[PDB]
């Protein structure tokens, strides 16, 4: 309710990241470019990983990623 | 029970089925007549133009539906030249025999459940018994080949009024070019696409016709039980021409979408 | 006309039994009544005679064989000899009173349409509608409904008509008049006609026959002089239509000279038999039952 | 019932059809109406509309 | 002569509804048999509802989901996935799964009040049958094609998620970030008035039919067939002037 | 039996409807001449690639 | 015979959605794979 | 009990007509009954009495009041004078019959619920159902709907009741049974008591007045006495169920005692008010029928 971002940014089940054994890594990036939760990670532009939450710490961006 | 109702209902649609032949080379006059009266309407749906007016006006709001918003969100995109591509495949996929399957359920379905019921209450099922008539044969048989019979025209008008008010709402109201519009419809639209959603519409207008008879066939409880065996051949008719046309198109479409735009 | 033998016929719609233990005997052309109070269930016994209701137990035997198991090839068979009156006629609105009179006739006789005319114009004259054969059942009125439903059951020449309820929706101006029609058709084809119905004025004038439904049960069977002398309560107090004796207000509380055929008609030789048949009974009735039915029959 | 059987059914029918006609046609129409919506229109002069709707 | 025969069933019917409306704004309202009304509507039209919604909803989301995948953005699937459901198949679904089972119920229990001589019953007792019966009715009908509707969007909107996303392996992201693209306030509000005007229209056929019904042996079923179909037809014509009025003020505009 | 000459009104006149919705939807509609390949002849082509 | 049939309609509705649902996911037609 | 002046009433339903110049003056208390063949249309007659349905022409002028003129408002109260029995009782499926019977209880009066059940019971074990409250109209017959209608017609104290066919669906007995609770209804309460029906038992122990309708006209509206001795061939005919008259086969081809109050029951004073019109009539019958009716009353 406080914490309501919208529709578009509460994690969604299934996917890769969400199964048993994923690791979460936090990434503090300059600035998001308006990027919304659920985003797709890549590596070697393969579908791999999904970001949970884009909380704003300290007036940096810290992306939690799956 | 709910299996015992099952097997009801099974035995009833394979006694149907089993004297189509029966009905067709004893009873041609009454087949004829149930043609008539299903494509033409009765009592005082029949004025206006029966079952083919019902079905027109609402291929027709379907079509403009599609037409309308189609237009509006494209040209929010910009990209409105694609609304006669847009709209083919509105009508045929999903509109056109979802809602003509509607219509029919309504008018010819909810006819013949009242038709029957009136049979039943007023004894005249058995009055067939007693002069020794197959009344299944007599009845259901019939009224099967004749919604098989009329189908094909119902649903022909059905996807031409459907592609009529589409072309008329983007290129009149709209003020769309015939041309682009023309091109994208015909450039986009595949004949296997309106054969196979001709197909479905055969089978859905079996299906709706057994359920119908079958909730008409065993009314009871006066006059009153009618409309209630009315109401639930509705929904029921509802329910199963929603999943045929889901199913059909699930199967068609799986692995080939049947559609190419880019390389 | 034949002869339909019930023995030990009961009907029960799940728990509700509608009645249980019927035994009779209708003779062969002569005219039989039902009687009873208002819902004893003598519609669902008429049903049960020609197949269209299957009692739990019992026997319905017409000529030799048991209608109640036997094959539905054998039961479109046995339903031939059959010609039903519904309380309303039964007719299809669809097609008119001629086509509804020759129906019978085309499904069954290989005839041609010339004798199929002259047959149904036939059998329309003989229940008062020569000139009514082009309107539809929802344009005439519910004798004419009745007379047409009739004429549908004489075309195919009945051994037994059954009617349900003759009385219902007419005065007794009118019913007398279908009454007089019925005695005139067991006079013409002798046919055995069997009643349903609780009127008082046709138990009393129109049967050769008549029997009793009382608490699910069978009172009484028999011919018409031995039920209006009969000392049974039940029998006296529904014939006489009294409101002292066993009937009570509600179901959960619980010799007239008879008609003659139309002069010109032929003889019925129902009478003659019937009165012979009780000549037969007469020595097992009370002396005042005997002495009365000697004055009858004499 | 009496009222809904009265021999004044087709009077009802032509002014309820009327007011279902005048709603449909003011519910389509009532943004663009002038008398509740008014604003000056001005003008300008281009070369080309350029694509412009 | 030829028009003056529908004309005077029309009158009678808008009649009938002015005297509702009558009734609902100055006569006191009926609490009891509007609950009563409104728990059978949504027991003779809930089930039904989510199993026509269902089955058309993965319909939709499929054909949606192919196109958009020979054209290549599949990742806008999701806009009309939101855009369809909002604004067209949850008030069409309601207009099937209303006048079919709700409509017709009505239709069905009003006659027979009326072949029992119950309506006459009430007339001779000096109450007035529009003020007892057919306002409920009509409330009751507005409320459940309200919450129906409410119910169809949401349920189609989540199912087509699932099915994208579980079958035709397309971006969830995709599916919940472009949901709002094309869909707004107006969008949901010009829904919620469909649905409202739906029930409402169907709830005073079905009572008008239902208080005018012909007895007889196939009065009450040719009364409910003839409910049916106007109830169709007149929610068609409705739905199509409410979406071009919808469309004229629009989200993407 | 039956011919009543409303119910054979009601047939020619489904009958007329039909064949004019078949027709048109036929041939301005659906277009199978072109479908089927009603007047018009076979042609091939050879590419180095198809260019989609 | 209807607990009979009552079977069957349900074996056959069964059957139908298996087929559809394998015609769907072409299991029928068949593919090579390659890496 | 209140009179009932009826003239010139018309109908038609289209372009035919039910009846025409139906004209009869209905007496107070005294239990009346209007029958005739099949089809004249006499339930229509019976419901237009009360205003359930609009006569184009006559007037109905209960009291002073012609209730055909008359407001929809003032209808208010004069239907609060009647108790209307439908041919099937026309109950509410929804509540049971004690809540059928203090339905109009509860809709007109101000009573609290301890009178409400003194009154509804009473009226139930005067009409043969004292402990059936609790039981649903599809639970029981048509005779016990029949009753439960009339008790539900017996609470608010009318002075005009309605019977619709109370014979339909009856045997002689229970059609019996019903006309001698009529009967002892009219004795204890005194209201005008009329009744529409075909039936022949009812039409020769019941009443006190009657009248006949055949081919859309009234033949004759008169007492007990002076129909039953009546030399009219339509009347003569009917009230024997004979066939030779001018009644046809269908509608296209167109003294005895009398019910007494049961014992313990208060007198009847319809009779003695009947009987002194009767001697009043008789001033003017035929000759035959003069000494008929004289010889009745003098037994």
């Amino acid at each position: 309710c406080g914490q309501w971002r919208g529709i578009a940014n509460v994690p969604l089940p299934g996917g890769p990241g969400t199964e048993s054994g994923s690791m979460t890594l936090y990434v503090q990036m300059p600035e998001t470019l308006a990027l919304n939760a659920n985003s797709r990670v890549r590596v070697r532009d393969v579908f791999v990983g999904r970001v949970r939450k884009i909380e704003l710490i300290n007036w940096v961006p810290t992306l939690t990623v799956d | 029970r709910f299996l015992d109702s099952m097997g009801h209902v099974a035995w009833f649609v394979v006694q149907a089925i089993v004297h189509v032949p029966h009905a067709f080379r004893h009873y041609r006059r009454e087949s004829l007549r149930l043609v008539a009266e299903i494509g033409m309407g009765t009592g005082a749906m029949a004025v206006i133009g029966g079952t083919v007016a019902i079905i027109g006006f609402v291929t027709l709001s379907a079509g403009s539906l599609i037409a309308i918003q189609g237009f509006a969100s494209l040209g929010n995109i910009g990209v409105e030249a694609f609304t006669g591509f847009f709209a083919a495949l509105a009508n045929i996929r999903v509109v056109a025999p979802v809602v003509t399957g509607q219509a029919l359920a309504a008018t010819v379905g909810a006819g013949a459940t009242a038709e029957l019921g009136a049979m039943r209450i007023s004894e005249e099922v058995d009055a067939l018994e007693v002069m020794g008539i197959k009344s299944i044969s007599y009845l259901v048989s019939t009224r099967i080949m004749a919604g098989a019979i009329v189908i094909i025209p119902l649903y022909a008008m059905a996807i031409l009024l459907s592609f009529m008010s589409a072309q008329l709402v983007t290129t009149i109201f709209y003020s769309q070019s015939v041309g682009t519009y023309e091109h994208y419809f015909h450039t986009f639209l595949r004949v296997d696409d309106v054969m196979w959603s001709f197909l479905e519409v055969i089978i859905m207008s079996v299906i709706v016709m057994l359920n119908h008879c079958y909730f008409g066939y065993f009314a009871s409880g006066g006059a009153v039980g009618v409309g209630e065996a009315v109401g639930r051949s509705m929904r029921t008719s509802l329910i199963a021409i929603v999943l045929v046309v889901l199913l059909a198109s699930l199967a068609l479409y799986g692995t080939d979408p049947n559609f190419n735009l880019t390389v | 006309g034949v002869q339909i033998d019930v023995t030990g016929l009961s009907k029960s719609f799940g728990s509700s039994k509608i009645w249980e233990d019927v035994t009779m005997s209708i003779p062969a052309g002569e005219v039989s009544v039902l009687l009873g109070p208002s819902g004893t269930g003598k519609s669902v016994f008429l049903k049960s005679l020609i197949g269209l209701l299957r009692p739990e137990r019992g026997s319905i035997v017409i000529d030799g064989t048991d209608i109640l198991q036997c094959s539905a090839k054998e039961l479109y068979e046995i339903r031939t000899l059959f010609g039903v009156l519904f309380q309303d006629g039964a007719l299809f609105g669809s097609m008119n009173i001629y086509d509804n009179t020759a129906f019978p006739l085309r499904e069954h006789t290989k005839k041609s349409e010339s004798e199929i005319r002259k047959i149904v114009m036939e059998k329309l004259d003989l229940v008062g509608m020569p000139n009514d054969g082009h309107k539809f059942p929802g344009e005439i009125s519910g004798g004419m409904r009745k007379r047409a439903g009739l004429a549908r059951a004489l075309v195919l020449d009945p051994e037994i008509i059954l009617c349900d309820e003759p009385d219902s929706g007419l005065d007794p101006v009118r019913t007398a008049y279908l009454s007089q029609l019925l005695i005139d058709i067991n006079a013409q084809i002798d046919a055995t006609v069997l009643i349903v119905t609780h009127n008082i004025n046709i138990a009393r004038t129109v049967p050769d026959n008549m029997g009793m439904l009382f608490r699910k049960q069978l009172v009484m069977f028999g011919p018409r002089e031995v039920l209006l002398t009969s000392e049974e309560p039940v029998v006296k107090q529904f014939l006489n239509g009294r409101r002292i004796g066993p009937i009570g207000m509600s179901e959960e509380k619980d010799v007239p000279p008879q008609l003659q055929a139309t002069p010109g008609m032929p003889e019925r030789k129902a009478v003659a038999r019937r009165k012979a048949r009780v000549r037969e009974i007469l020595h097992t009735l009370p002396p005042a039952a005997q002495a009365a039915i000697l004055e009858e029959l004499d | 019932m009496r009222t809904l059987q009265g021999s004044d059914r087709f009077r009802k029918g032509l002014m309820g059809v009327i007011v279902v006609a005048l709603i449909i046609g003011v519910g389509s129409t009532l943004t663009s109406v002038p008398m509740l919506f008014a604003v000056p229109t001005y003008y300008g002069q281009f070369a080309d509309t350029g694509g412009l709707n | 002569g030829q028009l003056e025969k529908p004309l005077a069933t029309v009158g009678g019917f808008f009649k009938m509804s002015v005297m509702t409306g009558k009734a609902l704004f100055t006569r006191p309202f009926q609490w009891k048999e509007f609950v009563l009304q409104s728990w059978f509507l949504i027991r003779v039209a809930f089930l039904p509802t989510l199993a026509v919604s269902i089955p058309l909803t993965v319909l939709i989301i499929f054909t949606l989901n192919i196109l958009l995948a020979e054209f290549g953005a599949a990742d806008v699937s999701g806009a009309g996935a939101a855009l369809g459901a909002v604004t067209q198949l949850g008030p069409l679904v309601t207009v099937l799964v209303v006048a079919g089972a709700g409509s017709t119920a009505i239709c069905a229990d009003l006659g027979a009040r009326t072949v029992r001589e119950e309506i006459d019953a009430l007339e001779v007792l000096g109450i007035d049958p529009i003020e007892r019966l057919v306002v409920p009715r009509v409330v009751a009908s507005t409320f459940v094609a309200f919450m129906l509707n409410g119910a169809v969007i949401t349920i189609g909107l989540v199912g087509g998620f699932f099915f994208g996303v579980y079958i035709q392996n397309v971006s969830a992201g995709a599916y919940v970030s472009t949901l709002t693209l094309l869909t707004g306030f107006p969008e949901v509000l010009i829904s919620v008035v469909k649905a409202t005007l739906f029930g409402m229209i169907a709830g005073l056929v079905g009572c008008y039919r239902g208080l005018t019904v012909a007895g007889g042996s196939k009065g009450v079923g040719t009364a409910v067939n003839e409910t049916l179909v106007l109830c169709v037809v007149a929610l068609f014509a409705v739905n199509v002037v409410l979406t071009t009025i919808g469309v004229r003020f629009g989200t993407g505009r | 039996m039956l011919l009543t000459r409303f119910i054979k009104m009601q047939l020619v006149i489904f009958l007329t409807l039909t064949l004019v919705a078949l027709v048109v939807l036929a041939l301005f509609y659906l277009r199978l001449p072109t479908w089927a390949g009603l007047g018009m002849y076979k042609l091939n082509a050879d590419l180095p690639n198809s260019g989609g | 015979p209807y607990k009979l049939a009552g079977l069957i309609l349900g074996l056959v509705g069964v059957l139908v959605l298996a087929l559809t649902w394998m015609q769907f996911r072409g299991q029928f037609e068949d593919k090579v794979q390659l890496t």
